């Protein structure tokens, strides 16, 4: 069920803290839905998920924010139905013109 | 290697091809706006049933599967998913333009370029939509190039 | 033709909400906010003299010099008083205007298709997922700004056994052709 | 014949669905026995 | 110009052009029956009731018959 | 639905006038009236004539205005009908055409590059109906299937070969035609 | 339980074998069809809509040009008029044969699949005898048509509506009045005229309910109010009322076909203004004018005012719409294509609830949905 | 012995009718369908079965792998066993019968019963749960018209005092059974064609149709042999309606005329316009649905064939006409 | 060529259906074209028996009789065959397109071209 823009920071912040749950409880399912074991960390993958919503602070627009979260609920949705030293200059220098 | 075990051997193969060609047995993968030009083949005037086509519903009795339509990003693993489980001995027509190079909706998003990106095609039939007359001449050309599968004698020189 | 309804509705509806009208032979065009568009198609969905109790589509025009780029079209039909009328707002890509599923519950899959091409959100759709594009599609197709030929396609990948997409790299670029006469103005 | 008892058979005015050579298609559409002659402007816009 | 495409031999004015197209004969076709007409000629209810309870009764006794003979 | 139950009861009474007409119905649902009506019509049909058409040796019948394989023509005395005004690919809805030029020898506009992609045209004839000189034509041929995609890929000498194969039944057809026209 | 169906994608909820509830996934057939559409001129686009809804070809090649003229304010000759109303007809014929026998297929009735292909394979031979090819002819344009008919087409039309009153006479014997036939649809996925007005239904699908609404009549098009042909509708709608509707629509197109026939007139088959239909071959090779017309035409296109419009025909599936919005420019800034299997695959899921898998089936059927319209 | 030569002079002729059958069904489908069947193998498409079946046996099998292996590949043989057996018994003249069992009725109606445990394994060794709920409906439905059909047996039994086939023929020499029985046919045809998945009340073959079959996971061979156990039954049934209600190899009015002709002769024209039949019933009419036919069966068929029992016995023991 | 109607039963449905026909022509390759009119429905009245009982094909058909086979025209290949182009033109070739590298067409920058052309539009330096 989508809601209406949320018209608070406070309201922002627990709709983000509602999809971080969300992401949280979900991950178990994406453990069988991978299967990458060997190297999945469990705990690295929530690292990397509160690593994303950490980058996302630049964002203060209420609305901004309720759609980076309705799409980040939709990925999830997506993922859960299994759909997929010599500087940095001369590196790209060497590859090619455009860069 | 000898004079008449190559002629034994040509005649064991000629029985197979003869075999497989008169048991063909597609399958119809029918998007988009050539199944129904398919369905025309498939009917009285242009009868297929006469030279043994008749179209499997299951991928796993089929013969030869015939992409008929345009091949989307949504539905190209679905035809991949499908054609993995044909039996080993399997042909591909890929019919009309779009399941040839992308045809009308080459510049598109979510069109692929032409089955040949999905599955090795064997046999294009141009047209868009090509007559029934011209499908029933590619189920004919697949017949010959099938006409020509020594597999027994590469067997045999293994 | 028939443009009696749309008078009569112009003279009946309250004038809070009507931003513009326009009366024309291409059909009668009504345009609103995006708050008070609900209360609008309610007014005139029950009302006994302007019975347009059918949806007959839910369109998105994209006009990208505009502060608010989406334009979102209702077209209307009244089959007991046989005229047609267009109901329009204009949305932003990240304001959520006011759906109308519970009025016309043929428009949630208009409106996920608007959702799906656009990117603008309805509040009260019971879901909103992506219809017409592929799964994981990123994207909003119909926007100008976006691409043609788009900016992944998909290719079969033997050691993977399955259809990998990837970035782009279409042979045969798209060749646009600017046929337009400097005299046509 | 059994299936003239009842049904479209036994109708009087009944047709088949297969056409005769001889009276379908009488003259091929790239050999036909008059020229055409189509209009492409009133008169009086000459 | 269109005088020049559709001249003809002896004409003095635009009008009068020689014109021939695909359209109807003479007489404008004939009607083509568009209703369905459906005979019921079969045998009726009653006939094809009676047929068969004669039959089962008739066919009964040559199975009695029959029966006699072979026994 | 006690209105569904008292229209069914309705119903029942009207169909159940009399013993007469109540025999008829039971008559009829019992022994197969209707089946053995449509098993006589797929009698007569199976000792009918067919209509299959025998494919190799009898073809369908077509019209001279088809949209078979795109060709190029030439004139009588031998020279390209085709000049370089690029109309084709101007229309062509698909894009399928590519076409580069230069000036030839004797200072004629000439194409030095003219492929067409069959498949990515759509076989509908804009090009053929765009060409001021009628070079470019849609040939009757349809029965091309090709085995290979690079194969299904024309370019300017095999357009012109095919127009000099088709060239009769090509200038037939576009008599009859631009008699249409 | 969660049963899954996989261009057609179907998951129903089941209980008992009854379906709970239908969720199709569409998208399968998506092209992008719109954009490409505002990435090309009008005449470059027109073969977009003979795409869309293939079944019923000329349909949307009508509804295009009427959008395009609206637009445009360009006055079609009668002769123009009255072929392009005999060619939908014949659409309309072609489309309503192709559901029947496809859904007589779904339900188990195989034979008269290939009875309605001959007659369907005699229609086709029409198209490519007036037109380039029997499927997705580009025959009509805004202003007009491509070309005029070919002599005889007229002879040969009336041989076949003799033969196809027999035929539609043939099917409805066999189909109509079979026990098993009945079975299979009366009472499956009935719908009240006011489900039907909510969901958006159209056509065969909003007559069936008993509206009493038809475009042809509401909205005449056409030649349409000079041909008092007959419009069905259903007592209570369901799939078998629905059947006969269709029948009878085939019936109705016959009759229409015969007088288009009858009281065709002799002119021109386009519009007469150059600026906006390509001169004649002759005209072109002839006349300065003409040539410079054709060039322009054929590189650039013509010039709509800028406006935005929504122009609907009675397609054979229901109502077919194009919302066009211009920019002055010679390319439709966009192209809105509302189809009538959108509705209709919306319709699935309240149709088939508490229904069976092939009471699903049927209902798909009996819907006639062409995915390509609906993944336009 | 000659046991064996027997055994195998009834198996592989079996065979090659049941390949000619398949050739035969298309045929007449497609002419009645206003199209020609298979023509472009061999002459006549006489070529098409061998063929087929060359193409079959050449095409590469693959394994499921479904943790079931045996039960898998064994349920087509058992059903081909089945199929077999019930052929072991069926007479074509005086004297042409293997086991000329007194209870030869009752061995047929066993070997019916017997039929549904391959396409119950069939379903159930699936990896998927469509097929085995498709098996579930084919089985439930050959229950109940097999119920069906052994009641018409019981009709037949009452009509003849004996209950081997031999003896109930040389009952029918009089009257055929048809003529009085002629409904109790048509049941006993509805009936078979319920028992075989065949024309109407066509659950496996309505593939492209939600309902699936048991026949989706099988490979090249398992469908092959399953088809050839249905097609074997097609033909058995179609045997024994000829035996029960035609006579069997029994010419008509008894002419001398018509005596000239063998008497298998005979029998094989008769399950000709039997198997004719099929093929015309299934060109001809549409499928019911699942609960449709389960409720025809239970409701409609089973009632008339009880009555029918009791009707035959009051008109036998009522008059002097009993054996 | 009667004994391949036995392991062919098309070229028998040819035979069959030559019995009351008129052979209205016969092209250079040796395919005999026949003409069939009186009681034949329309779609079967024109056929061709293609002289090449082993391998016939559907493509061997010459461009001059194509039309009159395929019902385009009323004029028979000996007409057009009398109106054939002079000063260029190539004979009829079979659509071959899988006999071989050497029978089938290439691109100028295909690998399997005997001659293959570089695509760069500059000319470099090349010292
Ligand atoms: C509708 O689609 C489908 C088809 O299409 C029509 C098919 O064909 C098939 C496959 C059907 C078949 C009938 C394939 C099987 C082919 C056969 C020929 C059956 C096998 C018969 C034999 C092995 C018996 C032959 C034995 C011989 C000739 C021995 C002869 C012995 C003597 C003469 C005495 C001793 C010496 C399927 C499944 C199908 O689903
Ligand atoms: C003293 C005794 C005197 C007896 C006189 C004669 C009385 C005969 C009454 C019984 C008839 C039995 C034969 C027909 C039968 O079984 O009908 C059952 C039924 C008739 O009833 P029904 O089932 O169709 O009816 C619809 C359902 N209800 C009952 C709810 C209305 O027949 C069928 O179901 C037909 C199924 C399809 C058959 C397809 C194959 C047809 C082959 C050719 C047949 C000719
Ligand atoms: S190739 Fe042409 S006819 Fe075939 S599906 Fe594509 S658009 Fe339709
Ligand atoms: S026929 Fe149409 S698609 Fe083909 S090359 Fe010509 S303009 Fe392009
Ligand atoms: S339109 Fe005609 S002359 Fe112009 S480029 Fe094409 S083929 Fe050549």
């Amino acid at each position: 069920k989508v809601l209406p823009n949320s018209a608070s920071v406070e309201e922002a912040r627990q709709r983000v803290f509602d999809f971080f749950r969300a992401t949280c409880r979900s991950l178990p399912s994406v453990m069988e839905i991978y299967n990458l074991y060997d190297v999945t960390s469990v705990a690295q993958l929530r690292s990397t998920v509160a690593s994303e919503i950490r980058k996302n602070i630049g964002v203060s627009d209420p609305k901004v924010i309720d759609m980076l979260l309705f799409k980040g609920m939709e990925e999830l949705m997506n993922v859960v139905n299994h759909s997929k030293a010599i500087s940095p200059f001369l590196k790209n220098f060497y590859s090619s013109n455009y860069f | 290697v000898s004079k008449a075990a190559e002629f034994v051997i040509s005649k064991v193969d000629d029985l197979m091809n003869w075999a497989r060609r008169g048991s063909i047995w597609p399958m119809t993968f029918g998007l988009a706006c050539c199944a129904v030009e398919m369905m025309h083949t498939g009917a009285a005037r242009y009868d297929l049933d006469r030279f043994g086509i008749i179209f499997r519903p299951s991928p796993r009795q089929s013969d030869c599967m015939i992409v008929a339509g345009t091949l989307t990003n949504k539905m190209a693993p679905a035809l991949r998913k499908v054609y993995d489980q044909m039996p080993e001995p399997r042909w591909v027509i890929s019919m009309g333009s779009c399941a040839n190079g992308g045809g009308y909706y080459h510049y598109s998003y979510s069109v692929v370029r032409g089955c040949d990106r999905i599955v090795p095609v064997d046999i294009y039939v141009p047209g868009c939509p090509p007559t029934a007359e011209a499908l029933l001449y590619g189920l004919l050309q697949l017949q010959k190039k099938i006409n020509r599968r020594k597999d027994f004698l590469h067997w045999w020189t293994k | 033709d028939n443009q009696f309804i749309f008078k009569y509705s112009w003279e009946t509806l309250p004038k809070k909400w009507v931003k513009k009208m326009e009366r024309s032979e291409h059909g009668n065009r009504f345009d609103t906010k995006t708050d008070y568009l609900f209360q609008l198609l309610c007014f005139l969905k029950l009302h006994t003299y302007t019975r347009v109790q059918v949806l007959i589509d839910i369109c998105g025009v994209d006009y990208p010099s505009r502060k608010r780029r989406f334009e979102v079209v209702y077209n209307l039909l009244s089959t007991r008083y046989n005229s047609r009328i267009r109901v329009q707002t204009s949305a932003d890509e990240v304001t959520r205007i006011s759906s109308v599923v519970s009025l016309f519950p043929s428009a949630g899959w208009w409106e996920r298709e608007v959702w799906d091409m656009f990117g603008v959100s309805f509040i009260n759709h019971p879901d909103l997922r992506r219809i017409l594009t592929d799964y994981g599609f990123e994207g909003h197709p119909l926007r100008k700004d976006f691409p043609l030929s788009g900016y992944v396609e998909v290719r079969y990948d033997d050691p993977e056994k399955r259809v990998v997409s990837e970035p782009i790299e279409m042979t045969q670029e798209f060749r646009y052709f600017d046929f337009a006469s400097p005299w046509e103005q | 014949k059994p299936w003239e008892i009842t049904g479209p058979c036994a109708d009087p005015e009944y047709r088949s669905a297969v056409p005769l050579a001889t009276e379908y298609r009488l003259q091929c559409p790239a050999t036909t026995k008059e020229k055409p002659c189509i209009p492409n402007s009133l008169p009086e816009t000459v | 110009t269109e005088a020049y495409i559709r001249n003809k031999p002896g004409m003095v004015s635009v009008k009068d052009m020689p014109v021939l197209q695909d359209g109807p004969p003479p007489g404008g076709f004939a009607p083509v029956r568009f209703a369905r007409r459906i005979p019921n000629k079969g045998p009726s209810a009653v006939a094809i009731f009676l047929a068969a309870f004669g039959t089962f009764s008739w066919g009964m006794y040559q199975v009695g018959q029959g029966n006699k003979i072979r026994r | 639905t006690k209105l569904e139950d008292e229209q069914r009861e309705q119903l029942a009474k009207e169909i159940s006038k009399d013993w007469s007409s109540v025999f008829e119905r039971s008559i009829n649902t019992l022994f197969l009236t209707e089946m053995v009506r449509g098993l006589m019509l797929t009698l007569k049909y199976f000792f009918e004539t067919k209509v299959t058409i025998n494919y190799p040796f009898e073809k369908g019948p077509l019209s001279p205005r088809f949209r078979g394989e795109h060709a190029l023509r030439r004139y009588p005395t031998g020279e390209e009908r085709c000049i370089a005004c690029k109309l084709c690919e101007a229309i062509c809805p698909a894009q399928a055409i590519t076409i580069e030029a230069e000036e030839r020898e004797d200072g004629s506009r000439r194409t030095t590059r003219y492929d067409i992609d069959m498949t990515k045209c759509i076989y509908c004839g804009f090009c053929q109906e765009a060409c001021p000189v009628d070079a470019i034509v849609e040939g009757p041929n349809f029965e091309f299937a090709t085995e290979t995609h690079e194969e299904l890929l024309y370019d300017k000498e095999k357009l012109l070969e095919n127009g000099d194969r088709w060239e009769t039944e090509i200038a037939e057809n576009l008599r009859s035609e631009s008699l249409y026209r | 339980f969660t049963l899954n169906f996989g261009s057609l994608r179907l998951v129903l909820e089941m209980n008992g074998e009854v379906v709970e509830r239908a969720e199709p996934h569409i998208g399968l057939l998506h092209r992008g069809t719109e954009k490409l559409i505002e990435y090309k001129t009008y005449l470059q686009a027109l073969p977009y809509f003979d795409r869309l809804d293939y079944v019923s070809t000329m349909a949307q090649e009508h509804a295009y040009s009427l959008a395009v003229e609206r637009l445009l304010n360009c006055e079609v000759p009668l002769r123009a008029q009255y072929i392009r109303v005999l060619f939908c007809e014949i659409t309309r014929i072609l489309n309503h044969l192709l559901a029947l026998t496809t859904h007589a297929m779904d339900v188990g009735a195989s034979t008269p699949f290939l009875w309605a292909f001959e007659e369907r394979e005699k229609l086709l031979e029409f198209y490519e005898r007036v037109s380039g090819a029997r499927m997705h002819a580009s025959f009509i344009r805004p202003g007009g048509v491509a070309q005029d008919l070919p002599l005889g087409l007229c002879r040969d039309i009336d041989s076949f509506t003799q033969q196809f009153a027999s035929r539609i006479d043939e099917l409805e014997e066999m189909l109509t009045g079979n026990r098993i036939w009945k079975q299979r649809l009366v009472d499956i996925g009935t719908v009240t005229a006011q489900q039907a007005k909510d969901w958006g239904f159209s056509g065969v699908m909003l007559r069936g309910p008993g509206v009493c609404w038809d475009l042809r009549r509401a909205a005449p098009y056409d030649v349409y109010d000079q041909l008092d042909f007959d419009v069905p509708v259903g007592t209570r709608g369901d799939c078998y009322d629905r059947y006969c509707i269709r029948i009878e629509e085939m019936r109705q197109s016959m009759r229409i076909i015969w007088q288009c026939l009858n009281k065709i007139p002799s002119g021109m088959i386009k519009a007469d203004d150059r600026k906006l239909c390509p001169p004649s071959r002759c005209r072109m090779k002839l006349s300065m004018e003409s040539s410079i017309h054709h060039f322009e035409l054929y590189t650039e296109g013509f010039s709509v005012p800028a406006s935005s419009t929504y122009t609907a025909v009675e397609a054979p599936k229901g109502e077919f719409g194009v919302f066009l919005v211009s920019n002055g420019s010679n390319r439709p800034y966009r192209c809105k294509i509302r189809a009538p299997g959108f509705a209709h695959l919306q319709g699935l899921d309240f149709m088939s609830k508490h229904h069976m898998l092939a009471d699903v089936v049927t209902i798909i059927g009996t819907q006639d949905i062409v995915f390509g319209e609906v993944d336009r | 012995i000659a046991v064996p030569a027997e055994i195998l002079g009834i198996i592989l002729p079996l065979l090659l009718g049941v390949a000619f059958l398949v050739l035969a069904e298309r045929k007449v489908m497609a002419f009645v369908q206003r199209r020609k069947g298979p023509d472009v193998v061999g002459s006549f498409g006489l070529l098409q079965p061998l063929a087929d079946g060359l193409k079959l046996i050449l095409k590469e099998p693959i394994s499921p792998s479904s943790a079931n292996f045996f039960l898998f590949r064994m349920a087509p043989v058992a059903t081909f066993m089945l199929s077999l057996v019930a052929w072991a018994v069926v007479p074509f003249d005086y004297g042409m019968v293997l086991s000329d069992s007194n209870i030869g009725l009752l061995y047929l109606f066993a070997i019916s019963s017997l039929g549904v445990y391959g396409i119950i394994t069939a379903g159930w060794s699936s990896n998927s749960k469509y097929a085995f709920l498709g098996a579930l409906r084919s089985a439930a439905q050959m229950v109940s018209y097999e119920v069906s059909i052994g009641l018409i047996l019981i009709t037949v039994l009452i009509c003849v005092g004996s209950c081997n086939l031999s003896e109930i023929v040389m009952a029918q020499k009089q009257i055929w059974f048809g003529i009085p029985l002629f409904p109790v046919l048509v049941m006993f045809f509805i009936s078979c064609l319920a028992e075989t998945n065949r024309a109407p009340f066509d659950l496996p073959e309505a593939e492209a149709e939600s309902v699936a079959g048991y026949n989706v996971e099988y490979s090249s061979m398992g469908f092959a042999l399953f088809f050839l156990g249905e097609y074997a039954n097609m033909i058995l049934m179609s045997g024994l309606c000829t035996s029960l209600s035609l006579g069997g190899w029994l010419p008509i009015l008894d002419l001398p005329i018509f005596k000239r002709i063998p008497g298998s002769i005979w029998f094989s024209i008769k399950v000709i316009l039997f198997l004719f039949l099929y093929i015309w019933v299934r060109a001809a009419f549409p499928r019911y649905r699942y609960d449709q036919l389960m409720g025809l069966g239970w409701k409609v068929f089973l009632p008339l064939s009880l009555a029918w029992v009791v009707a035959v016995s009051g008109v036998s023991v009522t008059f002097p006409w009993l054996p | 060529g009667y004994l391949r109607c036995l392991p062919d039963g098309n070229l028998l449905q040819t035979k069959i259906h030559n019995i009351g026909a008129t052979l209205v022509g016969v092209d250079k390759f040796g395919n005999k074209y026949y003409e069939k009119l009186g009681d034949t429905q329309y779609g079967r009245h024109r056929w061709v028996e293609y002289a090449e009982k082993s391998r016939y094909n559907a493509s061997q058909v010459p461009p001059e009789w194509h039309g009159w086979l395929h019902f385009i025209t009323d004029h028979t290949g000996d007409e057009l065959l009398l109106l054939k182009p002079k000063r260029y033109g190539v004979e009829h070739k079979e659509n071959l397109s899988g006999e071989g590298e050497q029978y089938i067409y290439h691109s100028k920058g295909h690998a399997l071209n005997p001659g293959q052309r570089d695509w760069t539009r500059y000319q470099p330096w090349e010292s």
